[PDB]
């Protein structure tokens, strides 16, 4: 019960269960790996009053791979994170492409999950105190 | 009860056991004082200030731990307070000897709805000629003027019950029920000759009542009816625990009289719902006016219900005999009137309105006897006496600790250490007996039965050479014979045992004094452990002691 | 959904705007009709605005 500052919250593809009259909820680490899946999935104008909200991967289909391409996929990712998921520390990122004929990209993120709480976690019992920015 | 933000103060200052800095400058204070002639260098290299601080270490765990709180530091294996304290549903209530006791006492009989206690007035006549006594006056026969006497019999009960049944008489099964609890529960010198049903006096009402164009008479025919009865003859409820809370009252009063299994009786009402000697009209209108849609009450009389019941007086104020309960008698009426036009009643519906007020009141009833009793606070249970050796504070290089120390720095190294570790056992003897001394609260306070020492100790086994350094090794396998061994004689186990009996004694106000002295007329010098053991009796059997009196 | 006091209550306010009143209604139709009363003063309402 150390571990209490990364909270506790809903399941992305929220699930019913039947057994219980009850929605899945997720915690700690599983609660940072969803909260990725979300932010990539989405689009900058998508939500209504968070009009600066996802990330614009997609300004990159149809396009050939090289250096520059690299290096500015690598900076919307990072820019991504610092804004959006205050719990992490990018550690590496690995862009490579797997086929010479089909269209496809591989991105690989590696990350840390911090052991001090941030200025910026919106977590109920401790932002009321430490959330300064 | 919601989740509040965690923080540490910052003002490490206390100038107290708890406060490291402090203890360590106090200590080189006595040390200058003491010793300055022969030890002058306080520098941090010197062994002699590494004791110092080591020491003070431990005596911040000490303080720390008597810090505990008492929910945890006298709490059993298996939870609870049995041998430590008497609850309140078991401490406070009492016997009942008042006359309301015992309203409450057999108020709770299923099926008695309400209890009157009256006396009884047997007479005796006496012959002042001829000692001689007799219940007939004919214990007078040929006496003169001067030579009679009577007298009345002064401990006799009668006990008038109203039932829920609505028979003639009281069921046999009620009878056997109040007797039973009578005499079981009874004063001294004071008995039960009989127990029957409380008799009746009839009273008629009649009205023209008017009431709003837009009223449910039925409806206002059921409220009037019920509240006219009530007032006749009030009968009292019981109340949960919650709820004798938020009227205001406190535990010394809810718990003042026997304890009620089927909830709490209001001793306000119990005194209200009294027989009633008189009736009048200028409450009955009131009762009518402040029903909802009333308007006016166009004519109204009471009167004692009777046959041939012509014309009479208007009876403002009936008066019932001493023993008797009014009753409405059945023949009463009310004309109900919108404007100048007469409406007409319909039966069902007024039994279904009057079924469904009353019916609520049982459900209050039911529910009051769930919340009988208070929460007590629970704690935890850990070993409070746990202690660890101040040897495993220093440094690999002292070689006191576990890994020892190399062979390659010789015999005489090692024998040094050896003679260290016999020195530090006489700061670590000492601190296991405080730590021992908080795991026997429990014990010394109990009400069960305490110990027969009053100083303890403990044999330290986390020093890997103790079997060594003690002269016989027997004494650290029980912890009583190292008690008997180092501290001895220094427990003068009688008089401290007694001061700590005296005091638990005097919490619940009774002195065991006399016994001081009785006692040496009958025993000599054995009396001290008599008169311990005759203590510990006492306080183990004070519930019922001061109780059933 | 009450329905009848509902529909009374709104039929009232509109009555109440000319400075009309039909408190009688509801004691003197349970001279002629039982239970039927309900919707025949709610009929007699209407027609009357």
């Amino acid at each position: 019960k150390s571990k209490d500052f990364l909270g506790t919250g809903w399941g992305f593809p929220p699930e019913f269960e039947t057994s219980i009259g009850q929605v899945k909820t997720t915690s700690g680490v599983e609660d940072i790996q969803k909260s990725l899946e979300i932010l990539f999935s989405t689009k900058i104008g998508e939500r209504i009053m968070q009009p600066t909200y996802g990330c614009n991967l997609d300004e990159l289909l149809f396009s050939p791979i090289n250096r520059t391409l690299k290096t500015y996929v690598i900076e919307l990712i990072k820019n991504a994170i610092l804004y959006h998921e205050p719990r992490i520390d990018p550690e590496k990122i690995d862009i490579t492409q797997g086929n010479e004929i089909e269209g496809e990209l591989l991105i690989h993120l590696q990350y840390i999950v911090r052991a001090t709480n941030s200025r910026k976690n919106m977590v109920y019992p401790f932002y009321l105190e430490e959330g300064t920015n | 009860t919601l989740n509040k933000h965690i923080s540490i103060p910052k003002d490490m200052s206390s100038k107290d056991d708890l406060d490291f800095h402090f203890l360590r400058e106090e200590g080189i204070r006595y040390i200058k004082e003491l010793g300055s002639n022969f030890w002058t260098d306080y520098n941090t290299h010197d062994p002699g200030i590494t004791m110092l601080e080591v020491l003070c270490y431990a005596i911040s765990d000490l303080g720390n731990r008597i810090n505990i709180p008492i929910e945890d530091l006298i709490a059993n294996e298996e939870g609870g307070v049995k041998g430590q304290f008497y609850k309140v549903q078991e401490i406070l209530p009492s016997a009942p000897t008042s006359e309301l006791d015992l309203r409450k006492l057999f108020i709770d009989i299923e099926g008695i709805k309400n209890c009157w206690i009256k006396r009884e007035r047997v007479t005796v006549f006496a012959d002042l000629k001829n000692q001689k006594l007799s219940y007939e006056k004919t214990i007078w026969e040929d006496l003169k003027e001067n030579q009679k006497a009577q007298f009345d019999l002064k401990g006799l009960y009668r006990i008038l019950v109203e039932t829920e049944d609505a028979d003639k008489v009281l069921s046999e099964s009620l009878e056997k029920a109040v007797f039973t609890k009578f005499h079981a529960n009874r004063n001294l010198c004071e008995d039960l000759i009989k127990v029957e049903k409380v008799a009746t006096e009839p009273i008629s009402v009649c009205a023209n009542v008017e009431v709003a164009p837009e009223a449910d008479e039925e409806l206002i025919h059921a409220q009037i009816l019920i509240a006219i009865e009530d007032y006749l003859a009030p009968s009292p409820r019981h109340y949960s625990l919650k709820q004798m809370v938020d009227k205001g009252y406190t535990m010394d009063e809810i718990f003042e009289g026997p304890f009620l299994e089927n909830g709490f009786i209001d001793t306000v009402e119990l005194k209200a719902s009294e027989l009633r000697k008189e009736v009048r009209l200028s409450d009955i209108i009131n009762i009518i006016m402040s029903i909802d849609g009333v308007k006016i009450v166009k004519e109204i009389t009471l009167g004692n219900c009777d046959e041939n019941d012509g014309i009479e007086n208007n009876q403002w104020v009936i008066c019932i005999p001493e023993n008797k309960k009014p009753k409405l008698c059945k023949k009463t009426t009310i004309n109900y009137f919108k404007g100048i036009l007469p409406i007409n009643l319909n039966p069902v519906r007024v039994d279904n309105h009057k079924s469904k007020i009353l019916a609520s009141r049982l459900e209050n009833d039911l529910k009051a006897k769930d919340d009988l009793e208070p929460a007590i606070p629970q704690g935890t249970f850990a070993d409070w006496g746990e202690y660890s050796s101040i040897q495993h504070e220093f440094p690999e290089t002292y070689g006191i600790s576990d890994i020892g120390l190399p062979p390659k720095l010789g015999v005489k190294r090692a024998v040094l250490a050896r003679q260290l570790k016999g020195y530090l056992l006489f700061f670590d003897q000492i601190l296991a007996s405080y730590f021992e001394h908080l795991s026997k609260i429990k014990s010394l306070l109990s009400l069960d039965q305490g110990p027969s020492f009053t100083y303890f100790t403990q044999a330290i086994k986390d020093i890997k050479d103790v079997e060594e350094l003690f002269k016989d090794p027997t004494l650290l396998e029980n912890d009583e014979e190292l008690t008997k061994s180092l501290i001895g004689k220094l427990d003068d186990t009688i008089e401290r045992r007694n001061q700590l009996m005296d005091h638990l004694i005097a919490r619940f106000a009774e002195n065991f004094s006399s016994y001081a002295f009785l006692m040496k007329f009958l025993y000599g010098e054995s009396t001290d452990e008599i008169v311990l053991q005759d203590k510990q009796s006492f306080l183990r059997e004070y519930k019922e002691i001061s109780r059933e009196r």
